[PDB]
DNA sequence: CTGGAGAATCCCGGTGCCGAGGCCGCTCAATTGGTCGTAGACAGCTCTAGCACCGCTTAAACGCACGTACGCGCTGTCCCCCGCGTTTTAACCGCCAAGGGGATTACTCCCTAGTCTCCAGGCACGTGTCAGATATATACATCCTGTGCATGTA
DNA sequence: TACATGCACAGGATGTATATATCTGACACGTGCCTGGAGACTAGGGAGTAATCCCCTTGGCGGTTAAAACGCGGGGGACAGCGCGTACGTGCGTTTAAGCGGTGCTAGAGCTGTCTACGACCAATTGAGCGGCCTCGGCACCGGGATTCTCCAG
């Protein structure tokens, strides 16, 4: 199928916490979530271009 | 002494298509005329209480075939459900 | 003038009658009002679970060697049926007797 | 010496003598007077239609003769043969009545 | 006087061989007579209901088979 | 959004008479309004086939009485009888 | 309305809502009519009945060492009381439990 | 992994315990599988009934407490 | 040697424990599968409402745990404390559920 | 019968939270006060069927004598199921997105109820008769101890 | 060494089943009629529909930890023989009361005709009860201690 913006977001959210500077979904979601409910246009934006692709891989893979 | 009725002569109409050469007692035919009015009251109120379940106010062929497949067991369900549906199909032709 | 009349039951192909149990389900407060296609359903399952036990009932006259139905017939065709049996599973038939059955451990050997 | 059927033969004799018949099991007068025993603890002076007894009786023994097929079932649960007060007392619990 | 006697030993046995029974103890009897009686008490109190509604002094046979319908154990044949 | 009825403020009232200190919780009281809906169907249930065998059409404080004298363990059916007769009594005194 | 309006549970002397259970008896097809003394009756014995299961769970609850009824308590009074626990004889509670119970026979000694 | 073996022997040991047993044979577990998936099916059945009688494609708690009022199980809690 | 609780001990702790507390005690998952699963031979692609399944889950739990308490009763009738499925299919037949 | 160690269950103080319950605004269902049509309370009659009492005949109940068949205690011997270390696996804790489908609303028309008339289907009743209920004899099928064949020691 | 005793009949005795000659009351049918259903009509509103709305069910993200699953010893309960006393099945005199069939009676079911208290239904008009909303307090995990049942070597 295809993926959110979101997942996009937080997958990108994960990777800066786990490796870029050192997962369970359990605790991570409310810093992960309280940070989508300030994330800024622009980003949005680039997370919107990430769910474009998903969308355009979906049309293919049904 | 003012006329009861009950469902004796359909009954005995019903056995002379079944068995043309038996009879019945009228012990058997009381039974019978109990257990015609048991399964009518058992059906019509399960279909009385789909109509309300629903909000509808009109008593139906839905809701009467969903009352017979809830009340009967499973293989008398889908014959009863048959003979009814040959019957008000018929009708139709004719009303 | 007016057509000559014919019965409900005639015209659906029935033997039981549809015209009492339009009466029936309109004067025993089962809803506000009552569709013509109910009466025509429910006058037919009644008249086919009649013609089942029945048909079974005259079978168990002709096995008892007898030309008429009596209670007896009645419980020997309701309880050897699986489904009518779950039907009535709570009815007692007067008259009706017990079908004929000894718990295996009781016998002599 | 005069004849003798074995203890047990007989009741199985009669077993089947009764689940051939029809006919009530209980006499009908002293039934009958026990009916309206009870009834006089509920209302003084009550008659009763003849049909009335004759459906009560109907429902009394129906309704004992199928509490001991399921005491003989409880009886022959445990390893006998003979049916004691307690199959009665686990028949009607299990049954949902105690 | 006491009438639950009438329901003599024969008869107790004679439902207990219906009821495919073989061997009967002592003491079935008087069990026996208690849950008739509780029995007829219970289908008893109905039927009188149903009288005293009705603003009758005789119990009828349509008193006795709507108490048994309105308990889970109808009757068929007394209509 | 749209009107759901339920007998909760009144099951609440009755609470906070007979031990004012104590409250009930939502699961409590979803268990409350299903009681109290089941023994009105009980008791209007029994009182219809009543007016029915008699051929009546009206449902009176006769009718209730009755269902409630069917319907309830001896106990029970005394004080339910009682507290009925006080308040027809009551309404009919004070109307 | 020319006078002051006053709730027909008020005159009967009631908590329980009289008026709303004579639209449920008009609206429910009971019967083809409904006398004004029915509802004031039911809706007395609906309080009654009510008020004993309510009494015994806040006995049960302040037992519990507990201030707000929860099913818990709702099954504890209906199952130590003799005439409820025969009126729902045939209903569970959800979130109610098991009334605690051993036999005497699985005991250690 | 037939789904009615995440009804685990665990569980039905629970169950049991709550129902006042001590001690459980090994052949119960299967037994109880059988029970409880003759209930389910009856009970389900019913329910989904009522659904299509609703014309809907969703079962809502309505229909699982209709058909079990039906059955003879009142539950209470759901409305 | 290390310390022993003896057999039957811990099974009354465990009878203790669970008539004290009202949880659910079947694991949700792999419940809500069973109904879907079982649901799915009398209509396809049918949808549950998340308290459908918590009802039917309620019901059941309440159904068992009553056929148990019977069961038992079964058992020691037989003089055993050890319930076995002779004594489910004598319960079953007894409140004629078979 | 028990002193003393082990391990589970408990009683209490501290700690955080999210659901009970109290408040406010507004639509909708319960009052109030008419008119009017009829369901049922009531009184009086008819006559069914329930109640009471008796005599006679006869099956069924009862009370006892008799003696195995069954229930129950006790012993002994396994074979399961329980308690618990050790390893394995999948349920469940949050957050949201997408969209499938219950819920609501405005339109509108076909179907059910009311309301005539006016016969023919279904009841109460009367009437012969034949299948079920008796009868007396006869016919297999089942039950329950001794009787010899054919087993085996002496 | 002098008869043991299984055991498959042989059959005497006892019941259940079948063929059958007559009798009778309950059945199946015939009929007069009268009332409930059908034929033909109109009116309004429930039900089916098409169009948004929005909402809640379905799917998805891993880690870790808690629940399930596994392996094992050993104990204590399921279960099969055995001995033995008594309770309950069988069968006979004897007795008692149920079932029958008359008689006679009257309470009370079941009904018709009437008069009115009572409930339906309509048009106003409020105020009770619901949804949305906020907030702070009873309950639910924690964390020690501690205590209270458990098992076993004394």
């Amino acid at each position: 199928g295809k993926m959110s913006s979101y997942a996009f977001f937080v997958q990108t959210c994960r990777e800066e916490h786990k490796k870029k500077h050192p997962v369970n979904f359990s605790e991570f979601s409310k810093k992960c979530s309280e940070r989508w409910k300030t994330m800024s246009a622009k980003e949005k934006g680039k997370f919107e271009d990430m769910a474009k692709a998903d969308k355009a891989r979906y049309e293919r893979e049904m | 002494k003012t006329r009861k009725e009950s469902y004796a002569i359909y009954v005995y109409k019903v056995l002379k298509q079944v068995h043309p050469d038996t009879g019945i007692s009228s012990k058997a035919m009381s039974i019978m005329n109990s257990f015609v009015n048991d399964v009518f009251e058992r059906i019509a109120g399960e279909a009385s209480r789909l109509a309300h379940y629903n909000k509808r106010s009109t008593i139906t062929s839905r809701e009467i075939q969903t009352a017979v497949r809830l009340l009967l067991p499973g293989e008398l369900a889908k014959h009863a459900v048959s003979e009814g549906t040959k019957a008000v199909t018929k009708y139709t032709s004719a009303k | 003038t007016r057509a000559k009349a014919k019965t409900r039951s005639s015209r659906a192909g029935l033997q039981f009658p549809v015209g009492r149990v339009h009466r029936l389900l309109r004067k025993g407060n089962y809803a506000e009002r009552v569709g013509a296609g109910a009466p025509v359903y429910l006058a037919a399952v009644l008249e086919y679970l009649t013609a089942e036990i029945l048909e079974l009932a005259g079978n168990a006259a002709r096995d008892n060697k007898k030309t008429r139905i009596i209670p007896r017939h009645l419980q020997l065709a309701v309880r050897n049926d699986e489904e009518l049996n779950k039907l009535l599973g709570r009815v007692t038939i007067a008259q009706g007797g017990v079908l004929p059955n000894i718990q295996s451990v009781l016998l002599p050997k | 010496k005069p004849h003798r059927y074995r203890p047990g033969t007989v009741a199985l004799r009669e077993i089947r003598r009764y689940q051939k018949s029809t006919e009530l099991l209980i006499r009908k007068l002293p039934f009958q007077r026990l009916v309206r025993e009870i009834a006089q603890d509920f209302k003084t002076d009550l008659r009763f239609q003849s049909s009335a007894v004759m459906a009560l009786q109907e429902a009394s023994e129906a309704y004992l003769v199928a509490l001991f097929e399921d005491t003989n079932l409880a009886a022959i649960h445990a390893k006998r043969v003979t049916i004691m007060p307690k199959d009665i007392q686990l028949a009607r619990r299990i049954r949902g009545e105690r | 006087r006491d009438n639950i006697q009438g329901i003599t030993k024969p008869a107790i046995r004679r439902l207990a061989r219906r009821g495919g029974v073989k061997r009967i103890s002592g003491l079935i009897y008087e069990e026996t007579r208690g849950v008739l009686k509780v029995f007829l008490e219970n289908v008893i109190r109905d039927a009188v209901t149903y009288t005293e509604h009705a603003k009758r002094k005789t119990v009828t046979a349509m008193d006795v088979v709507y108490a048994l319908k309105r308990q889970g154990r109808t009757l068929y044949g007394f209509g």
